[PDB]
DNA sequence: CTGTATTTA
DNA sequence: TAAATACAGACCTAAGTCCTTGAATGCCGC
DNA sequence: GCGGCATTCAAGGAC
C-alpha cells in the first residue's frame, strides 16, 4: 500500500507537463527514498529521468518498492481536472491494478477521487552512471527556451559549440542560418539570471531541434537549467527541484569527419 | 472402395496423375498418394516412377511419357500397386527412409534442446514471469537464432552480408558494390507473402550483428509530418540505450548506430501527401542502416522504392524445411503427427508458417492426433481464400477443363464470377488481350477458331458497352455482375482451351497512355497553328500533317542545308516551334515513319537548323 | 400499451456454449479452449443468423468469469473502423494492466469485422503482434475476403456453415417447450423452409407468427411470411412453355407488387446459381437477363420488358 | 502460360 | 547440370457519391 | 502570444 500526499497538485501537474510530449509510457518506481521514473523515447534518442524525494510530499508511505506503468496522456487528463489550491494524494493498494488520485480542497470539503488504470511496460531497468563531463554550465531556462524556439524555425539540427568560454548555438537550414553567441557573466544583486559556467575542453556537438523543444517544454520546474556536455556521451539537461530533479539524456548527432 | 495398403507402401515413388479419373478426384488421388508416402509432382520428369493415366489426358503428356519410356498405369494398376507393394517401400526407398530418419532425429534433437531451455528457465526462476502455456505456439516457438529459420537461407545470408558490410560501404560512400552486389544501396527491402519469417529474420540479423534495433510500423504511423518527426531526427543521431547498456568492453564500434526496421511498408498512404515518397527520399540520405519489410512489393504506391534500395525476396518455404519444425513442435506438445500430411498442410496454407502453427495450436485442443482420415475437413475449413493475381485469373479463366461438364460441376459459374470479382479492373483487359492466343478445346462440332474468336469479340464489345454504362453517370454499379459475364466469362468460354504461348499482360494501358500523350501534343500543335489553319484537331491531323511533313522535312532531304531559311519562314508563318517540329514528325505511321529519316539527315543540317531556331 | 417484452432472439439467446446447436466440431473446440484457456486469435465467418456473435460472446463470458466487464473490449467494427480508434483506444486497452487468472487473457471482440477500413486493418497487425501475450483478438465477419491476408495470417479461421434442418428443428422445439406454444409439424417445416438455415430469422418468424395468429400452422406461416422470393423466379425461368412462365410472372410476381428491378436481379442470381441446365445455356440466359436489366435500369421497367425476357429465354431453350 | 531465380539432386 | 517448384510478368483514366483521414484552417480560451 | 481543440476540406480509395 502507498499513500503519498503532495503540497500542491500543480507541482505534479507541471512535472507531468514537462516530459509529456517526448515520452508516452513511464514506469514510476516507488521506494522508501521516494519516486524514480526513467523512460526511453519512442525513437530511443532522448532518455527522461525524474527523481522526487520524500521531502517533496506532505505525507509519504511505502511498504514495498512498487512499479506503476502510467500513460502520460491519461495522467495529464486526470491532473487537468484539479485546481491550484488542492492537495493531491496518490493511493495504491495491494496487487496494483489502478492508482487513485484524491484532490482535496482546503477551503471546502469537496473531494474529487479519480482512478487511473495501470499499464504493462516491459522495459528493462538500466543504470544512469554519473561520469565527469567536459563542460558544465547553468543559465536561465527562459533564455534557453527562447533560443531553441527561435532557432528551430530554420532547421531541425542544432550545433552546440563551447569554445574559448563562448557558447555558440548554430542552426543551418534550407533558408539561411542562425547563430547565437553567449558570454557567461556573474550579476551580483540577483544570481538567478546569472550564467555559471565551467569549461575544461571545448566541445562541439549537434542535437535535434525537436528533442530540444521537448526538453525546453519543461521550463517551469526551475529558473535555470544545468547543461552538461560530453563529446562521447549524451548531454545532460537538468531541471532541479526542491527535493528531486528532471534530467534529459540527449544523444548527439554523428560528428562525421 | 480402396484397399487398405501397408503403411508407407508407396514410399520412395514419384507419381504424376494425368487426365480425369472417374472414381477418385485428382486432388483426392493426390492426397491418397501422399498418404502412403508417395511423392507427387505435377510435371512428368525423368525421376518419375509411375504415371497414372486417365481419360482425356493431354497429348503432350503422352508424348513425354513415350520419350521417357515411363510405365503408364490405369485405375486398376493403381489399385494393384496400392494392394501389393510391401510396407515401408520394401533404390529411392532407402534414400527416403534415410531422409525420414534424419528428420525424426533432428526433431528429437531440438525437442531435447527446447526442454533443456525450459529447465534452465525454471532454474533461473528458482534462483530469483509469463506462464509458458499462456503464450501462443507462434511466439513460444519463435526462432531464437538464425539456425532455426526454415527456408529462404539465401535471402537471409544476403541480408546478413548486406548489413555486415554496411559500415565498410559507408566508409567508401557506397561506391564499391562488391562481389555480392550489396553495398551501393544504403537501404534494404524485404518482400514476400505474410508469415514466412521476414520480420523475424530482420530482427535476428539486427540483434546478432550488434546494431541497436529501432522498429516503427509504417501502417501505424503513416504521415509525412509523423515520418519527419520520428525518423528525420533519428537518421543521424546516436542511441542512448546503446551507450548506457554497454560501452566499456570491446564488443563492436557500431553499437551507437541505429538499424531502423520499418514493417508494413505497403500499409502507408499513397500520392504526394503520403509518407511513401518521404520514406523513399529517406532511403537516399541516411547515416544508419534502413531495413524495410513489406508484403506486396509491386504496387503503384510502392513504385518509388523500385530502384532506390536493394530488394530481397522471401519466397514460400519448402515443405522439407518445415517438416522438421512441425515435427519438433509436435513432439514438444505431445500430439501425434505423421509427416505424410505436412506437404498437404503446406499446399493449402500457401506457405504461411504462422498460419500452420496457428492451425496446429487450434486443432490439437480437440483432436490430440491428426491423421490422413480427417485431413479433408481440416483443409476444407482452412482454405486460403486470397484474391488471385490478374495473371493467375487470366490463366484460370482461359482453362479448357474448367468449362467441361466435370469442370462446370466442380468450378461453378458463381466461382467464375468470384474469380472475375477478385480483380475487376484488369480481368476484362487481360481477357481481351489474350483470348485469341489460346488453342481451343471446347469448339462446337462444325465451329472453327475464327468463329469462336468472333463471338468472343462480339461479347467483348457488349461487355465494353456495359462497362461504359457502369463507369459513367448514374453509377450503374449494380450491373457489375453483368460485366462479369459479358467481358470475361463468356469470351473465355467461347475460346477456352490450352495456352498456346505466354499470357501477355494487357497492352491497352500503354497504348492508351501513348495515345493520350500524342493527343496532348496534337492539342498544343493545333492551338499554336489555329491562327492559320482554322481547322479542328482531327481535321488538322488527318490532312494538314501529310503536307506539313513535306513542307518541313522534305526540303532537308532534297536540298541540303540551304533550305533552313524556307523551313524557318514556313514554321514562323504558323507559329511553329522546335518542340512542335519534333512532335510533328512523330505522328506519321505506315510507309511514312520518320524515326529513321531524321537520322539519315546529315548532322550538320540539324545543327544549322537548331542554331537558326535559337 | 406501456411496454413490450423481450424478443425470443434476445430472451432465448444462449449464454453457454452447450446451448448452441451450431457446428458441433467448432463448438466443441471452443468449449475445450474455454475449459483449458489460452484462447488464440480467431476470425469466425459465415452467413447471418447461425451463431457467430453468440458463440464469441459466450466464449468470452465463460473464459473471463466475473472479469468480463474489465477484460472484454467489444466494439462493432463497422461502428468504430477508424485507424485512430486502433491507434488510441485498442492500443490503450492492449497495454492496460489487469491481474487475471494464469490461463485467461483480455479479449478484444470486433463485431462486423468485414467493414473495417484498410488503414485500421493494417494498423491492427503490430498492435496484435506486440501485445499477443496479454490481449487476444476475435473477429466476427460474414466475408473472410474483406479481411486482409496478413490479418488472417495471425489467427485461427473458423468457417461456420449453414445450420442443418435437424439443429434448427431441435432449437425451435426447445423454444416451444419453454414458451408453451401451440404448434403443428407442417408449421415448423414451413418455418424451417423459409428460414434457409438462418436461426435468427426462424426464431423471429416463429415469434411473429405466435404473436399474430397464436397457432403455428403452415397456412398461418405462409400467410404472414411469404415463400422465398427466388424460388418463384426459379420456377418461372424453368417453365417448359412460354404461357406458363408468363402466367407465373403476371400472377405471382407482377400482380403481387414485386418491382421489375427486383425480378431481374433475382433472375440473374437464380441463373447464376442454377445447375439444371448446361453452362452455355446459363451464360446465354444471363446475357439476355443482363440486357433486360440494362433496359430496366434506364427507367424502362415495365411488364413488357420482363415478358420479352421470358420470351427470349424460351426461344433460347427452343434449340 | 514462358521465363527466370533458387534450391537440391 | 540437371529436377522441382515457386512465381513473376503489370496497375487506367475521365466520371458519381460516400467514406476515411491526414492536415491545414479557424476560432476560442488562457 | 501561444496552446489547445474543433471544424472543414482535400486526397485517395471503394462500390
Ligand atoms: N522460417 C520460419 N521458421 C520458424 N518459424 C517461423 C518462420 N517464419 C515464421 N515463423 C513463425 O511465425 C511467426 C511470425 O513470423 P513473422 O516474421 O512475423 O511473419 P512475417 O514473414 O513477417 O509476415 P508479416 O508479419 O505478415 S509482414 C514467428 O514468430 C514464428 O513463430
Ligand atoms: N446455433 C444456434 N443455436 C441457438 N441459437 C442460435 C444459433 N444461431 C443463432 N441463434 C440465435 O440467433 C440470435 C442471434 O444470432 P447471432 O449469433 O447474432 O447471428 P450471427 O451468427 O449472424 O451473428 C441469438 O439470440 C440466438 O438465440
Ligand atoms: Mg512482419
Ligand atoms: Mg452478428
Amino acid at each position: 500500500m502507498l499513500e503519498a500526499k503532495f503540497e500542491e497538485a500543480s507541482l505534479f501537474k507541471r512535472i507531468i507537463d514537462g516530459f509529456k510530449d517526448c515520452v508516452q509510457l513511464v514506469n514510476f518506481q516507488c521506494k522508501e527514498d521516494g519516486i524514480i521514473a526513467q523512460a526511453v523515447d519512442d525513437s530511443r534518442v532522448l532518455l527522461v529521468s525524474l527523481e522526487i524525494g520524500v521531502e517533496a510530499f506532505q505525507e509519504y508511505r511505502c511498504d514495498h518498492p512498487v512499479t506503476l506503468g502510467m500513460d502520460l496522456t491519461s495522467l495529464s487528463k486526470i491532473l487537468r481536472c484539479g485546481n491550484n489550491t488542492d492537495t493531491l494524494t496518490l493511493i495504491a493498494d495491494n496487487t496494483p491494478d489502478s492508482i487513485i488520485l484524491l484532490f482535496e480542497d482546503t477551503k471546502k470539503d469537496r473531494i474529487a477521487e479519480y482512478s487511473l488504470k495501470l499499464m504493462d511496460i516491459d522495459a528493462d531497468f538500466l543504470k544512469i552512471e554519473e561520469l565527469q563531463y567536459d563542460s558544465t554550465l547553468s543559465l536561465p531556462s527562459s533564455e534557453f527556451s527562447k533560443i531553441v524556439r527561435d532557432l528551430s524555425q530554420l532547421s531541425d539540427s542544432i550545433n552546440i559549440m563551447i569554445t574559448k568560454e563562448t557558447i555558440k548555438f548554430v542552426a543551418d537550414g534550407d533558408i539561411g542560418s542562425g547563430s547565437v553567441i553567449i558570454k557567461p557573466f556573474v550579476d551580483m544583486e540577483h544570481p538567478e539570471t546569472s550564467i555559471k559556467l565551467e569549461m575544461d575542453q571545448p566541445v562541439d556537438l549537434t542535437f535535434g531541434a525537436k528533442y530540444l523543444l521537448d526538453i525546453i517544454k519543461g521550463s517551469s520546474l526551475s529558473d535555470r537549467v544545468g547543461i552538461r556536455l560530453s563529446s562521447e556521451a549524451p548531454a545532460l539537461f537538468q531541471f532541479d527541484l526542491k527535493s528531486g530533479f528532471l534530467q534529459f539524456f540527449l544523444a548527439p548527432k554523428f560528428n562525421d569527419e | 472402395s480402396f484397399p487398405e495398403g501397408k503403411p508407407n507402401c508407396l514410399l520412395g515413388l514419384t507419381i504424376v496423375f494425368t487426365g480425369v479419373l472417374p472414381t477418385l478426384e485428382r486432388g483426392a488421388s493426390e492426397a491418397l498418394a501422399k498418404r502412403y508416402g508417395a511423392r507427387v509432382t505435377k510435371s512428368i520428369s525423368s525421376k518419375t516412377s509411375v504415371v497414372v493415366l486417365g481419360d482425356e489426358a493431354g497429348p503432350k503428356k503422352l508424348e513425354k511419357i513415350k520419350q521417357l519410356k515411363i510405365k503408364a498405369i490405369d485405375e486398376e494398376g493403381f489399385k494393384q500397386l496400392i494392394a501389393g507393394m510391401p510396407a515401408e517401400g520394401g533404390e529411392a526407398a532407402e534414400k527416403a527412409r534415410r531422409k525420414l530418419e534424419e528428420q525424426h532425429n533432428i526433431a528429437t534433437k531440438e525437442a531435447e534442446l527446447l526442454v533443456k531451455k525450459e529447465e534452465e528457465r525454471s532454474k533461473k526462476l528458482a534462483a530469483t514471469v509469463v506462464r509458458e502455456e499462456d503464450k501462443l505456439w507462434t511466439v513460444k516457438y519463435a526462432p531464437t537464432n538464425l539456425q532455426q529459420v526454415c527456408g529462404n537461407k539465401g535471402s537471409v545470408m544476403k541480408l546478413k552480408n548486406w548489413l555486415a558490410n554496411w559500415e565498410n560501404s559507408k566508409k567508401n560512400s557506397f561506391k564499391h558494390a562488391g562481389k555480392d552486389g550489396s553495398g551501393v544501396f544504403r537501404a534494404a527491402m524485404l518482400y514476400g507473402p505474410p508469415g514466412i519469417g521476414k520480420t523475424t529474420a530482420a530482427h535476428l540479423v539486427a540483434q546478432e550483428l550488434g546494431y541497436d534495433i529501432l522498429e516503427q510500423n509504417a501502417s501505424d504511423v503513416r504521415s509525412k509530418t509523423l515520418l519527419n518527426a520520428g525518423v528525420k531526427n533519428a537518421l543521424d543521431n546516436m542511441s542512448v540505450v546503446g551507450y548506457f547498456k554497454h560501452n566499456e568492453e570491446a564488443q563492436n564500434l557500431n553499437g551507437k548506430h541505429f538499424v531502423i526496421i520499418m514493417d508494413e511498408v505497403d500499409g502507408m498512404s499513397g500520392g504526394d501527401r503520403g509518407g511513401v515518397g518521404q520514406l523513399a527520399q529517406f532511403c537516399r540520405k541516411t547515416s544508419t542502416p534502413l531495413i524495410l519489410i513489406c508484403n506486396e512489393r509491386n504496387l503503384p504506391k510502392m513504385r518509388p522504392f523500385d530502384r532506390v534500395c536493394l530488394d530481397i525476396q522471401f519466397r514460400r518455404p519448402d515443405a522439407n524445411s518445415i517438416k522438421s519444425r512441425l515435427m519438433t513442435i509436435a513432439i514438444r506438445e505431445k500430439f501425434k503427427l505423421d509427416p505424410n500430411v505436412i506437404d498437404r498442410l503446406i499446399q493449402t496454407t500457401r506457405g504461411d508458417i504462422r498460419q500452420v502453427i496457428n492451425l496446429l495450436s487450434t486443432i490439437s485442443t480437440t483432436t490430440k492426433t491428426i491423421n490422413h482420415e480427417n485431413i479433408n475437413e481440416i483443409s476444407k475449413a482452412w482454405e486460403k481464400n486470397i484474391a488471385l493475381k490478374p495473371f493467375d485469373i487470366a490463366h484460370k479463366m482461359l482453362d479448357g477443363q474448367i468449362y467441361s461438364d466435370i469442370g462446370s460441376r466442380n468450378f461453378t459459374l458463381n466461382d467464375k464470377i468470384a474469380l472475375y470479382f477478385d480483380d475487376f479492373d484488369f480481368t476484362p483487359l487481360m481477357i481481351q488481350e489474350n483470348y485469341l492466343s489460346t488453342r481451343p478445346s471446347v469448339l462446337k462440332p462444325g465451329q472453327s477458331h475464327l468463329e469462336a474468336v468472333a463471338e468472343a469479340a462480339n461479347c467483348i464489345s457488349l461487355g465494353d458497352i456495359v462497362e461504359k454504362k457502369i463507369r459513367s453517370s448514374e453509377q450503374l454499379w449494380s450491373l457489375l455482375p453483368l460485366h462479369a459475364v459479358l467481358s470475361s466469362v463468356y469470351p473465355a468460354s467461347k475460346v477456352a482451351g490450352h495456352m498456346a504461348g505466354r499470357i501477355n499482360f494487357t497492352a491497352w494501358l500503354g497504348q492508351n497512355s501513348k495515345s493520350a500523350k500524342y493527343y496532348r501534343l496534337l492539342q498544343e500543335i493545333h492551338y499554336h497553328t489555329r491562327l492559320g489553319t482554322s481547322t479542328d484537331k482531327i481535321g488538322l491531323r488527318l490532312d494538314y500533317l501529310p503536307t506539313f511533313r513535306k513542307r518541313l522535312l522534305d526540303p532537308f532531304l532534297k536540298q541540303g542545308a540551304d533550305a533552313i531559311s524556307s523551313v524557318i519562314e514556313v514554321m514562323d508563318d504558323y507559329y511553329l516551334t522546335k518542340e512542335d517540329w519534333d512532335s510533328i514528325m512523330e505522328f506519321f505511321v505506315g510507309p511514312d515513319v520518320t524515326t529513321a529519316i531524321i537520322k539519315k539527315i546529315p548532322a550538320t543540317v540539324k545543327s544549322g537548323f537548331t542554331r537558326k531556331y535559337n | 400499451t406501456l411496454s413490450l417484452q423481450l424478443p425470443w432472439v434476445e430472451k432465448y439467446r444462449p449464454q453457454v456454449l452447450s446451448d448452441i446447436v451450431g457446428n458441433k466440431e467448432t463448438i466443441d473446440r471452443l468449449q475445450q479452449i474455454a475449459k483449458d484457456g489460452n484462447m488464440p486469435h480467431m476470425i469466425i465467418s459465415g452467413m447471418p443468423g447461425i451463431g457467430k456473435t453468440t458463440s464469441v460472446h459466450c466464449l468470452a463470458h465463460e473464459l473471463l468469469g466475473r472479469s468480463y466487464a474489465d477484460g472484454v473490449l467489444e466494439l462493432n467494427a463497422s461502428d468504430d473502423r477508424g485507424i485512430d480508434v486502433v491507434r488510441n483506444q485498442i492500443k490503450h486497452f492492449a497495454q492496460k494492466k489487469l491481474h487475471l487468472p494464469p490461463g485467461k487473457h483480455k479479449i478484444v471482440i470486433l463485431d462486423e469485422a468485414d467493414s473495417m477500413t484498410a488503414g485500421a486493418q493494417q494498423a491492427l497487425r503490430r498492435t496484435m503482434e506486440l501485445y499477443s501475450n496479454s490481449t487476444r483478438f476475435a473477429f466476427a465477419c460474414n466475408q473472410s475476403n474483406k479481411i486482409i491476408e496478413p490479418l488472417q495470417s495471425r489467427c485461427a479461421i473458423l468457417r461456420y456453415s449453414k445450420l442443418s434442418d435437424e439443429d434448427v428443428l431441435k432449437r425451435l422445439l426447445q423454444i416451444i417447450k419453454l414458451e408453451d406454444v401451440k404448434y403443428t409439424n407442417d408449421g415448423l417445416e414451413a418455418i424451417i423452409f423459409t428460414a434457409e438455415g438462418d436461426m435468427r430469422q426462424a426464431i423471429n418468424n416463429l415469434q411473429s407468427t405466435v404473436a399474430g395468429h397464436g397457432l403455428v400452422n403452415a397456412d398461418n406461416v405462409f400467410k404472414i411470411v411469404d415463400s422465398p422470393h427466388p424460388l418463384i423466379v426459379k420456377k418461372m425461368l424453368l417453365a417448359s412453355n412460354l404461357e406458363d412462365s408468363i402466367q407465373i410472372l403476371r400472377t405471382d410476381l407482377w400482380k403481387k407488387g414485386y418491382s421489375s428491378i427486383d425480378i431481374v436481379t433475382t433472375s440473374f442470381r437464380v441463373t447464376k446459381n442454377l445447375a439444371q441446365v448446361k453452362e452455355s445455356v446459363r451464360l446465354e440466359m444471363i446475357k439476355e437477363i443482363g440486357l433486360t436489366h440494362m433496359r430496366i435500369l434506364e427507367g424502362v421497367g415495365t411488364y413488357l420488358q420482363l415478358a420479352s425476357m421470358l420470351a427470349k429465354i424460351h426461344k433460347l431453350n427452343n434449340k
